[PDB]
């Protein structure tokens, strides 16, 4: 961790300065997250049908309510009513997508594996996502959490060195890639950068990345999104025209991607969480316990998202079901207390994420704003040009 | 927990007898899950 | 009794054909 | 209630310790129940009888004319072969014959899918596979054991010395070496040693018999430890203890003296013996065979240790393995008995080269390759559970449907 | 029809 041994005063002033509640101390090296699976009571792993049907039915009810309203008042309503129904539908679908993510890791209904596979496929299709590819990318993420140059399926930060290289190649700060980075990680559109993730799935639609023994399974995975976008996105358009498309599909889609992106970005990024390269001090347990941030929401939001913010517990006990994630956290907070980091979703946090922590420099091993960093490295460009005198 | 060491044992065995980015991951996974 | 006689007979019979095929293979596929 | 920055490491230690203990116990679970099966496997294989071969070709044959094809397990096969084609048999005492047959039988039966022959330019072109003192330059092309008669007393040559070696490589073992020596005065030695590859954490197996005029004057067997503290894993000690309780019980506990030179390489359970009569020798022979077989079977499931970038523990482990094997080699080189029986007959410039390059060589920058031929197991499988192609299915449903009318 | 070998069971 970045803030090593130091009294509670500087910890807490950093905490309320950045919007976190409890910052974290320092974890010993040489460990593994799967260790602390022994700190969990065995009753947490039990299956019950009540929570299952509740988790699959609450977000469905929210979605149905939003749609019934929106169709009852199709296009006679002003823009704010449309925005509110879109937000409701997007959140309901984020809940159903958390259920599908559970079925992808094989921990929702293990007794009926065919049924849980079919359910995950069905719930993932409307977001145009593939279930087998999702499983693969998530496993690869769990194996490489916070590893520099390797965690490509997470919010890999834009480092100073690659930026300097691109600026030396561009011959100035006016190129195309320059302005692209400029607007993507300086404006609120960052809270939607998850859409980039969506495009990096479909690994070129290239069966040459996978193991041959799995071709038929991967192909099938790609055919459920396509079939949707080939049989249902026509109907919608044909039955509502452009407007009946932008209000019935595109706005809930953008809301869902907001949820996905903000959840992940807040989860694994903070000024006191370093990104060590491989061989240079990367530790697995240290990165999965100390390098994680838990977001706290109002309980209505939580029960709508199926506890989608609680990510730390299911990284130490990958078989821990979804409805036991809150309780389990309370257990770990007792024993791993001094090391965890926590935050509450507020405006200050997102403003800091957008305006302050933009570039990651490894020498200082911290995040710094894009503009001051680029003008500093450009002044050093001028000074090496002066050093290039002869 | 064993992925890291089996990623090394293969490049060890690389020496003795005498794209493809998810190949090793999928092979390990299918070995460890369906036993 | 019969055990040892069978051992001798079988050893002879096996070594015969083993040597026959070993020399066949060597001459055809390795002298070349 | 909260945890400390240290007891996390205590948890890590306890976890890896329980894991190691569990796997070491799983290794011994097989021998634990019936240890006698480590020596009595040949008798049981003989008892069960000759198996009948059921493959479509043999069935068609034995149905056409009369000829039944029979098979035999591997233990019976390597018992029929015996001291198969050694060129110096007919001169070897029956005890050495028995021991060589058993040891090479276990090698050929257990490691059969990866056992190779050691590279030929390292030993077999220098003429070290059959060495004779009356012909140190091989101008008789290796038939000196048959062309030159034994020199009489006082003549130039007495006593003659003959050696024969066999060296194999494998997947886990970088060298399996068996060597026999005869001298005209009535001395016969047998020396077996097995070295694991430089990347495996296993003890080195070793055996020596020295008999003079038909009487075993010395016999020593042990699994020399390779770590820096002369400590085996738990399961090696457990197996050695169980086997000694099984076979050596009721024999001398005070004759097991420890030679002065072994005191620096021997394990606490090494066996050194000058036998008394027939019962001591029979007990020792059963024990040596069982110990060798248990060692090989526990090697069947070994995994190397790999040095990861950043890991210091595995670098330390690899250095310790290298140094342990080197310590064994350099402390075996001063066992002056075999050294002098060689050098007083073959010279010294020959003896130093032979003992340095073959007997106890140690160069960590070279370990020989091997040839994994496991795919063979597929072919054999599919000749006894074959599949017939889509046109035999119609014929067989016809046969059944027309035979089932009864 | 005879053994001629040494085996530890006589
Ligand atoms: C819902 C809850 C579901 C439960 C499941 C939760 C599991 C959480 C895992 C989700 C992981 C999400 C990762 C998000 C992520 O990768 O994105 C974060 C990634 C950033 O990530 C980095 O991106 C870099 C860009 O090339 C490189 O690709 C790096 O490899 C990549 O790590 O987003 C991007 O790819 C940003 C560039 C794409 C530009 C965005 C396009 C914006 C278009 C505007 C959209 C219209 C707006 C109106
Ligand atoms: C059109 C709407 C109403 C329905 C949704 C369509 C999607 C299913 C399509 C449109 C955008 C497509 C993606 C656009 C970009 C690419 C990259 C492209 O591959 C490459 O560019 C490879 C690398 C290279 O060319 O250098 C093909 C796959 C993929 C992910 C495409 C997969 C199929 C996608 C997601």
């Amino acid at each position: 961790t970045s803030l090593d041994g130091l009294p509670e005063t500087q910890k807490y002033v950093y905490a309320d300065e950045w919007g976190f509640s409890r910052v974290g101390a320092d974890f010993p090296p040489g460990s593994h997250p799967s260790l602390f699976s022994q700190l969990l009571p065995q009753a947490l792993f039990a299956f019950d049908a009540r929570a299952a049907v509740a988790a699959v039915a609450v977000p469905l009810a929210a979605m149905a309510a939003g749609y019934g309203w929106l169709w009852y008042m199709h296009s006679i309503a002003p823009v704010w009513q449309q925005a509110l129904c879109a937000a409701l539908i997007g959140t309901g679908y984020a809940g159903l997508f958390k259920v599908a993510h559970e079925c992808a890791m094989m921990r929702f209904i293990p007794q009926m594996p065919g049924l849980q596979a079919a359910l995950g496929t069905l719930l993932m299709a409307p977001a145009l996502y593939s279930l087998p590819s999702w499983r693969l990318h998530h496993l690869h993420h769990l194996l490489h959490t916070n590893m520099l140059w390797q965690d490509v399926w997470g919010w890999h930060p834009l480092t100073k060195v690659e930026l300097a290289d691109e600026m030396v190649r561009s011959g100035g700060s006016g190129g195309a890639a320059m302005a692209a980075a400029r607007l993507v990680l300086t404006t609120p559109i960052k809270l939607f950068a998850s859409v980039g993730h969506w495009l990096r799935s479909w690994d070129g639609l290239d069966l040459r990345h996978f193991h041959p023994a799995s071709y038929v399974e991967v192909l099938s995975g790609w055919a459920a999104p396509l079939a949707f976008a080939g049989l249902v996105l026509p109907a919608v358009v044909s039955a509502g025209g452009l407007s009946g498309f932008v209000s019935c599909y595109l706005a809930p889609w953008l809301v869902f991607h907001f949820w996905l992106s903000v959840l992940s970005l807040t989860a694994h990024t903070a000024p006191h969480i370093p990104w060590r390269a491989e061989g240079d001090g990367w530790d697995a347990g240290r990165a999965a316990v100390a390098g994680t941030v838990t977001l706290r929401l109002p309980r209505p939001l939580e029960v709508l998202l199926n506890n989608a913010n609680y990510m730390l517990p299911q990284a130490v006990a990958p078989g821990l079901p979804m409805w036991s994630a809150p309780a389990a956290y309370a257990v770990l907070a007792a024993r791993l207390g001094p090391y965890l980091t926590e935050a509450s979703m507020s405006l200050k946090l997102l403003t800091n994420h957008v305006t302050r922590w933009q570039i990651y420099d490894e020498e200082a091993h911290t995040y710094r704003p894009m503009e001051e960093v680029v003008d500093e490295i450009e002044a050093d460009l001028q000074q090496l040009a002066a050093a290039a005198q002869q | 927990k064993t992925y890291k060491f089996e990623k090394l044992i293969t490049n060890y065995k690389k020496m003795q007898s005498f794209f493809g980015t998810y190949y090793f991951l999928q092979k390990l996974l299918s070995k460890y899950l369906d036993v | 009794k019969k055990s040892f006689k069978k051992k001798y007979k079988d050893k002879a019979i096996i070594y015969y054909e083993v040597g026959k095929f070993v020399l066949n293979y060597f001459l055809n596929n390795q002298l070349t | 209630s909260p945890l400390s920055p240290e007891d996390i490491m205590r948890l890590v230690q306890q976890h890896e310790d329980v894991a190691a203990a569990a796997e070491s116990e799983q290794l011994v679970a097989q021998f634990r129940d019936d240890p006698q099966g480590l020596y009595e496997y040949v008798n049981r294989a003989y008892a069960e009888g000759p198996r009948r071969v059921t493959t479509p070709i043999s069935l068609l044959q034995e149905e056409i004319t009369g000829a039944v094809t029979e098979s035999y397990p591997a233990a019976v096969a390597n018992d029929i072969i015996g001291m198969g084609s050694w060129r110096l048999k007919d001169d070897v005492d029956p005890v050495i014959e028995f021991l060589v047959a058993r040891l090479e039988g276990c090698w050929r039966e257990i490691l059969d899918t990866d056992l190779c022959l050691y590279p030929r330019e390292k030993w077999k072109e220098q003429g070290w596979d059959l060495v004779d003192s009356m012909d140190p330059h091989q101008e008789l092309e290796g038939f000196s054991y048959a062309d030159i008669p034994d020199p009489a007393k006082g003549e130039a040559g007495y006593p003659r010395l003959q050696l024969e070696n066999r060296v194999y490589c494998s997947k886990v073992f970088r060298k399996l070496h068996v060597e026999v020596g005869l001298r005209q005065d009535g001395l016969q030695v047998l020396h077996v040693v097995v070295y694991p590859r430089y990347s495996y954490d296993m003890p080195i197996f070793g055996m020596d018999i020295v008999m003079v005029d038909g009487r075993v004057t010395l016999a020593v067997v042990d699994c020399c430890p390779v770590r820096a503290d002369l400590k085996l894993q738990p399961h090696y000690m457990e197996t050695m203890a169980l086997l000694q309780r099984t076979f050596l019980e009721g024999t001398d506990p005070a004759l097991r003296r420890i030679p002065e030179w072994g005191s620096k390489i021997f394990s606490p359970l090494a066996l050194c013996i000058t036998p008394s009569g027939p019962e001591e020798l029979a007990a020792f022979a059963k024990y040596a065979v069982a110990l060798h077989r248990a060692y090989l079977t526990m090697s069947l499931n070994a995994v190397p240790v790999v040095a990861g970038p950043g890991d210091r523990r595995e670098a330390a482990r690899l250095q310790e393995i290298q140094d342990g094997q080197k310590r064994f080699c350099d402390n075996q080189l001063v066992n002056k008995k075999t050294r002098r029986v060689l050098e007083v007959a073959m010279g010294v410039e020959w003896t130093e080269a032979y003992m340095s390059q073959l007997m106890f060589d140690f160069d960590p920058k070279y370990e020989p390759p091997y040839f994994d031929a496991s795919f063979e197991k597929l072919y054999t499988y599919f000749d006894e559970n074959p599949s017939f192609g889509e046109m035999a299915d119609e014929a067989m449903e016809l046969e059944r449907g027309a035979e089932a009318e009864r | 029809t005879t053994g001629f070998g040494w085996d530890p069971d006589g």
